[PDB]
RNA sequence: AAACUUUCAACAACGGAUCUCUUGGUUCUGGCAUCGAUGAAGAACGCAGCGAAAUGCGAUAAGUAAUGUGAAUUGCAGAAUUCCGU
RNA sequence: UGAGCCCGGGUCGAACGGCCUCUAGUGCAGAUCUUGGUGGUAGUAGCAAAU
RNA sequence: GAGACCGAUAGCGCACAAGUAGAGUGAUCGAAAGAUGAAAAGCACUUUGAAAAGAGGGUUAAAUAGCACGUGAAAUUGUUGAAAGGGAAGCGCUUGUGACCAGACUUGCGCCCGGCGGAUCAUCCGGUGUUCUCACCGGUGCACUCCGCCGGGCUCAGGCCAG
């Protein structure tokens, strides 16, 4: 029994992002979603063949929210003391070393994570093996 | 994983650069694309013919309808011009690369234009504006394949 | 304008750039006129050209390299030390297995634990004749074997050296060479290199197959005692007498602590009328090889090696005594541009 | 004022809180049985509290906080050594945490269980790492990586490998390293050498 | 903490005052420590640098190097001491600038003024040491 | 400049909030929850004698 | 099949956004009261080795006297110019 | 769900981030918007003015 | 002397030659423009040729930091590579083909036997701090107890997808 905690199957209603209308045609419009406010916009009027709109019905199961495909919840660590906070939660959470953590501090985080039994999502970033 | 196609060894390639040259950018692009992938002695003789009005370069992308003649039959194009200054500036950079090859120890009869490229220069701050260009080119030797010997049984 | 910075003496941009353009135009015209005046003077009298060329010479880092004033850390020419004694014992004593004749070699190539560089490790195994590749782990959840265990295994089953190819971002990154030796002597030195620019033979334009013939070795530019250790270590891995019928050549050339590895297929052709004679070393043209060139075709991977550590046994865990490590690369021995450990 | 402390701790500020976006909050205080910030497991907002900790020497202790030694922060905790036998340590929790909230008893037993399990895991990792003989060293610094990328291009230019190989090959043709009647060269070119 | 109203704890004014100082004020800024023998001989912490002071460099890439000061370039806040030279492209050795805070004074160039300088420092160092003591 | 920078607070409310801040200082876990390293002092008000 | 056209990637350009910096501005507060016929504020002409800008100065002209400090100025050409010294 | 957020690879060189509160010159596709930069037109019109 | 102000399209028009350049008969109008590097160490020398340009070679930690100089976005452009194109492209749902890229459960505990070493084991002794009954040292040994360690044997436990 060395894995994530037993969870329900991970079901995602949608995998495609909600692209903003006319973001394909104009380079000044980002793909981040904006609600169209025109009274005759086909996306707002919900015609067929048009881009869908975000709604609360697309929301994910609460027992599966914020959960990685492995079944662990992401936990941003910055040092060794952040790893020891997952001593009681080694099967619910996984350690994510931050992008600002240096090379030698990642060594101490990786060594402590293996001892505590927590997963690391970024375990081969600035490190290499020596024989 | 995948590995990109490596560059030819610098002992086989000679480079030459021209930056901030006061020639039309569009005429240089059509002249450089005409001589791409050629032997150096072909390219030099061709450019002296464009100066002497004997041969013409094709206008494909930046093709203002200025010249149609029988000199387009060599390319299959209906648009062919005679850029004099574009040929003069490109000759001076091929002769620079041939000189760089000679100092490096290359075989000057077997150079080919492996790569040639024309980019836009900063616009000259004078309502009328010029269109200068950067030009880079790499001259490499022709590939030499040696004969493999028969495998030994053992 | 070689002694004054214009940015600190003129406080305005647009005045500074206007003066620097006027300086560049003036200096380019003044330089061109000087060389053209120098040309016709040298044409009318060719003697001052010969005087000028041997007094003006382009500087090189190789001619400016710092030596010390042989103990595996001493940056000293072993070749010059021998000539000065005429006007190495320490290396042979510390490493008696490497320095009578080596037997027929036999090479085992493995990767790191759970490697994904099998095609690259098979290309390293194809480099050395009588080399076999065995994957280290054999599936993801299997037994993790240590390099000490594999060294004992290959020693017992009659192998002569072990090569471990470490990986990073699914590219080969480190080459660990473990000398197993023979009979009762323990497993020998462990030389660890770093691979920086690996290019397979498939990606190389105008490439070729390698035949099954044994290549001759060209170990170039190896002068310090550490480099003679690296030259000798590569020599045991290759067979002593090369099969010269197949013209293949493995080249390990050192240029300022970078060992460039190439593999070619030569042909002794004549010279084309546009080709030049092969100007050899010391600036002078070579004698006896007039009009004769050696054509080359790259058949092997391009890779650059840089030696980082020499161990006494098999790795750090495997080297026991007070001299467990023999040479280590720190970045402080490259502070000066001109010092090369070689 | 145990509730009034909790309202300040929960809803104004607590220096031990770590708010994550994953639907749970964490307490960084070292004397907490669970890492989570809730009413049951906040040691500051519970005058009576218990916690299981592990010493650097390897000893596992049980800590006790009472309402009487509350104004004295240096004397907050009674430290009791827990047995190395797993069953006697579980019983030692039950006798010492008698008449406590059952949350504290149940989570101290879990904290005892995870501490012993990590210690066994710690000894199995160290035994395998000693056998494997492999350590994680940091990779190259970006300053050093830019340094040898710059000097490799200058060394590759200085090496001039193809001319160096050609010069060395024709040198060994002259000295007769290939012997009389060489297999490397055709006969009419070996005649040109002499 | 500052308490006097006539002193300003402003980064703008301080960097202005340092880089626009006249040559007399720049002299005090380019002051150097005395060596341990020289401290125990004259009871002086630090004096400004002259043109004839034998000095030892303790900071930078020219560490543990001794020499005599050749010039005091007060404009760029730097001094030139003997034999620490760097070759240009042409081979012309230009002197390398060292800050006076990166050196330590081994020998002084004494005259009447320098003795008066060092007597005034040991006057005040002893006067308050006596005042602190008794 | 005639934006209202200073605000008028009742003196009764100011004296209320000070007396509440006094009482919170006598409460032990509120000290270590603010950030103070209170793990060595032997009493939370921690009076020192005037003679010292 | 090339050319041309579209999309994407790598490298190379054009351009100066973003991040960081600030001998600048802006706003407040405090001590004090001082232009000119004894020629002001402003305008101009000159003065240096190379001075183009700016600054300083007035045929005693990048300055003289006196006082204080105590060994420079400096991008290049200075002196037998001065170092227990008006 | 989303506005958005975290990590890897490269570049890069000196400062920055989370929490809880306070504050505001705080979120852009439009305004024949302002300033800058850059296109097709187009190597076209035509060599007039300007350079 | 200061600031819960602005930080080079902002803040005075002006961080810099700024009431400057320049326009207007004149009254008046009035800009744009900061950042090499720690240090010019600002590329000596060889070599093409007429240049605000290259190829070598050197300086520097770094020159893809070379007075076009910190970082260097987008629009727009060139080369290389892949795919497509019978009078529009772009977009939504769903496959498929190819290319490149990633790597799935961290992959374990419990019994039995034998040896070895430790202790929280001896109504063993001495000491220290303390919340005054709890901890921590030092020296004893292995009758008992309990931990590890090594060498065997055994047990179950597990992640995803199918039938
Ligand atoms: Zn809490």
């Amino acid at each position: 029994m060395v894995a994530a905690k037993k969870h329900v199957p991970i079901v995602k209603k949608r995998t495609k992002r909600f692209m903003r209308h006319q973001s394909d045609r104009f380079k000044c419009l980002d793909s981040a979603w904006r609600k169209p406010k025109g009274i005759d916009n086909r996306v707002r009027r919900r015609f067929k063949g048009n881009l869908a709109m975000p709604s609360i019905g697309y929301g994910s199961n609460k027992k599966t929210k914020h959960m990685m495909p492995s079944g662990h919840k992401a936990f941003l660590v910055h040092n060794v003391k952040d790893v020891e906070l997952l001593l009681m939660h080694n099967r619910t959470y996984a350690a994510e070393i931050a992008h600002n953590v240096s090379s030698r501090k990642r060594i101490d985080i990786i060594t402590r994570a293996k001892q505590l039994g927590v997963k690391v999502t970024n375990a081969k970033a600035k490190v290499t093996t020596e024989v | 994983v995948r590995y990109a196609a490596t560059e030819i060894a610098p002992t086989k390639s000679a480079r030459a650069r021209g930056s901030y040259l006061r020639v039309s950018f569009k005429n240089t692009r059509e002249t450089a694309q005409a001589i791409n992938g050629w032997k150096l002695q072909r390219a030099l003789t061709f450019l002296q013919n464009v100066i002497d009005k004997k041969e013409a370069v094709p206008m494909r992308r930046y093709a203002g309808s200025t010249g149609r003649t029988a000199q387009g039959k060599q390319w299959g194009v209906s648009r062919a011009r005679w850029p004099v200054k574009s040929a003069q500036f490109l000759i001076g950079l091929l002769k620079n690369a041939e000189a760089n090859a000679d100092a490096k120890g290359l075989d000057t009869g077997n150079l080919i234009i492996k790569h040639i490229q024309v980019n836009q220069a900063p616009k000259q701050r004078r309502p009328y504006m010029s269109n200068p260009c950067h030009i880079e080119l790499i001259l490499t030797e022709a590939e030499e394949t040696v004969q493999k010997s028969e495998a030994v049984v053992r | 304008l070689s002694r004054v910075s214009l940015a600190r003496t003129i406080g305005n941009k647009l005045k500074r750039q206007q003066l620097y353009i006027q300086a560049k135009k003036a200096n380019s015209r003044a330089k061109h006129e000087e060389r053209h005046r120098r040309r016709k003077e040298e044409a009318k009298n060719p003697e001052l050209k010969q005087k000028r060329l041997e007094k003006n010479q382009p500087a090189s880092i190789d001619k400016k390299r710092i030596w010390d004033d042989d103990s595996l850390g001493a940056v000293v020419d072993v070749a010059e030390l021998k000539r000065r004694r005429l006007e190495p014992d320490s290396l042979t004593s510390q490493f008696p297995n490497l320095f009578e004749p080596p037997p027929v070699p036999k090479i085992l190539v493995t990767t790191g634990i759970n490697g994904t560089i099998h095609k690259e490790a098979e290309e390293i195994a194809s480099i050395f004749p009588n080399a076999t590749y065995i994957r280290r782990t054999a599936h993801r959840y299997a037994y993790k074997y240590s390099v000490r265990e594999i060294a004992k295994f290959a020693k017992n089953r009659g192998y002569t050296a072990l090569l471990v190819v470490q990986e990073d971002q699914k590219r080969p990154s480190r080459l660990v060479v473990v000398h197993l030796n023979g009979e009762g002597v323990p497993p020998g030195p462990t030389l660890t290199y770093t691979i920086r620019n690996y290019a397979p033979g498939k990606a190389i334009p105008g490439h070729g197959r390698a035949t099954n013939h044994y290549p001759e070795l060209l170990l170039n530019n190896f002068k310090t005692p550490l480099g003679l250790l690296a030259a000798k270590s590569m020599h045991i891995l290759f067979p002593s007498k090369p099969e010269l019928a197949g013209r293949q050549v493995v080249t390990l050339h050192n240029q300022r602590d970078y060992i460039f590895f190439r593999r070619h297929r030569y042909v002794f052709r004549e010279a084309r009328p546009t080709e030049k004679n092969v100007v050899g070393a010391d600036g002078k043209e070579m004698e006896g090889v007039k009009g004769i060139r050696a054509g080359l075709q790259e058949i092997g991977p391009r890779m650059t090696l840089k030696l980082r550590r020499v161990d006494k046994g098999v790795g750090r865990a495997g080297s026991e005594g007070p001299d467990a490590v023999k040479w280590e690369w720190k970045a402080k021995m490259e502070k000066k541009r001109t010092r090369f450990n070689l | 004022s145990d509730e009034i402390v909790w309202q300040i701790i929960n809803q104004q500020f607590c220096a031990f809180k770590l708010k994550t976006t994953k639907g749970q909050n964490f307490c960084r205080n070292e004397y907490s049985v669970s890492g989570l910030c809730n009413r049951q497991s906040c040691p500051l907002a519970n005058s009576r509290y218990a916690t299981v900790r592990q010493s650097p020497k390897g000893t596992i202790y049980l800590y006790i906080k009472t309402i009487e030694r509350s104004h004295m922060p240096s004397k907050w905790w009674e430290k009791i050594k827990l047995s190395q036998n797993y069953q006697k340590a579980l019983e030692q929790i039950d006798q010492r945490l008698q008449f406590f909230p059952k949350f504290l008893i149940h989570k101290c037993k879990q904290r005892l269980t995870r501490l012993v399990q990590v210690a066994i895991r710690m000894r199995r990792i160290a035994a395998e790492e000693a056998r494997l003989g492999e350590k994680l060293v940091p990779k190259m610094a970006p300053k050093i990586k830019k340094r040898e990328e710059a000097r490799e291009r200058k060394a590759l230019a200085a090496a001039k490998l193809e001319r160096t190989i050609e010069r060395e090959l024709l040198d060994r043709l002259r000295q007769g390293a290939y012997g009389d009647q060489p297999l490397n060269c055709n006969p009419q070119i070996w005649k040109k050498v002499l | 903490m500052k308490v006097r109203p006539t002193v300003s704890s402003s980064r703008r004014k301080a960097r202005k005052a340092h880089f626009s100082a006249p040559s007399s004020v720049r002299r005090v800024i380019m002051s150097a420590p005395l060596s341990k023998e020289l401290r125990e001989k004259y009871n002086v912490r630090s004096i400004p640098i002259r043109k004839g002071d034998e000095v030892q460099i303790v900071r930078g890439a020219h560490k543990d190097k001794e020499g005599k000061v050749t010039s005091v370039y007060r404009l760029k806040y730097v001094i030139h001491v003997e034999r620490v030279t760097r070759e240009k492209a042409t081979g012309q050795t230009v002197p390398i600038g060292i800050h006076p805070s990166n050196v330590v004074i081994t020998k002084l160039h004494l005259d009447k003024d320098r003795e008066n300088i060092l007597a005034r420092i040991k006057a005040g160092r002893e006067q308050v040491a006596k005042a602190k003591g008794k | 400049i005639w934006r209202k920078w200073h605000v008028k607070i009742n003196q009764g409310q100011k004296r209320f909030a000070t007396a509440s801040a006094l009482a919170a200082s006598a409460v032990a876990p509120l000290l270590m929850a603010r950030g103070h390293q209170v793990s060595t002092v032997p009493e939370v008000p921690l009076v020192v004698d005037s003679a010292a």
